[PDB]
């Protein structure tokens, strides 16, 4: 009946708004992980750069 | 004399990583709260 | 008509439950990535610590 | 009434399709982050391997 | 004598990273399965 | 002579990381677009 369909429709509309808010928060979480990954990648490049520019030259130098 | 070796410091990048991950977990908790309202 | 609205409402309610389960799994996936990121960050700190506490002192020492 | 329930049902069905597409894109984003994490983990293993196989032996060698 | 150099070992952290990423992909597959039911 | 030290090169892995993260952000933008249609 119409009464049943309408209550279900209202319940579903409310659930849809919660799903939308949930995905928005999930997307925000993923964006945070992307930022973390970028920061970590930057740190790893710094590690590579330190090894090649400071550590390596110093090892060779330690021979003379 | 010999050349000194500057200590590598990526502590700030690492701190940023941990803060971002904490924010991610907080957001996931909020997402789950909305899902529970269903 | 009411018959059409009710079938649609039931279809939508079923879809909503699938969407909820989907997001729950997506959130679980993100949590897994967060754990992976943390483990990798821990490894990177260990790399930094090894370079500064073991490698660097040993290079200087290799000069004497 | 049936008219109200049907309009709501149609609105909800359209929203559900958008939610499904949204989660699909979110999942794609997470998969991208997983690939990034794997690439970064591979780089970190390469760093460890370089330190142990090239750097360390060279430091010891610099003493002789 | 000279001081020996302990080999860096982050193999366990790396293994944990790969296991977590595998779990993430499994969860994404499950998410997609639910979406396909729509 | 003494043994030379090969420069570590993980530039390709790092480039792949940044490209993947860019793709992730693009996908999140698309997800948000669908959500806004609601
Ligand atoms: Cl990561
Ligand atoms: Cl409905």
């Amino acid at each position: 009946t119409a009464a049943v369909a309408l209550v279900k429709a209202n319940e579903n509309a409310a659930a849809i708004l919660n799903l939308k808010n949930a995905i928005q928060k999930t997307n925000a979480a993923v964006a945070d992980v992307v930022q973390a990954t970028q920061s970590l990648g930057t740190a790893v490049q710094a590690v590579q750069d330190h090894i090649n520019s400071v550590v390596s030259p110093a090892i060779t130098a330690a021979n003379y | 004399q010999i050349l000194s070796i500057d200590p590598l410091d990526i502590s700030q990048n690492l701190a940023a990583v941990n803060k971002s991950l904490s924010d991610a977990l907080q957001h996931l908790a909020q997402s789950d709260t909305y899902l529970s309202a269903i």
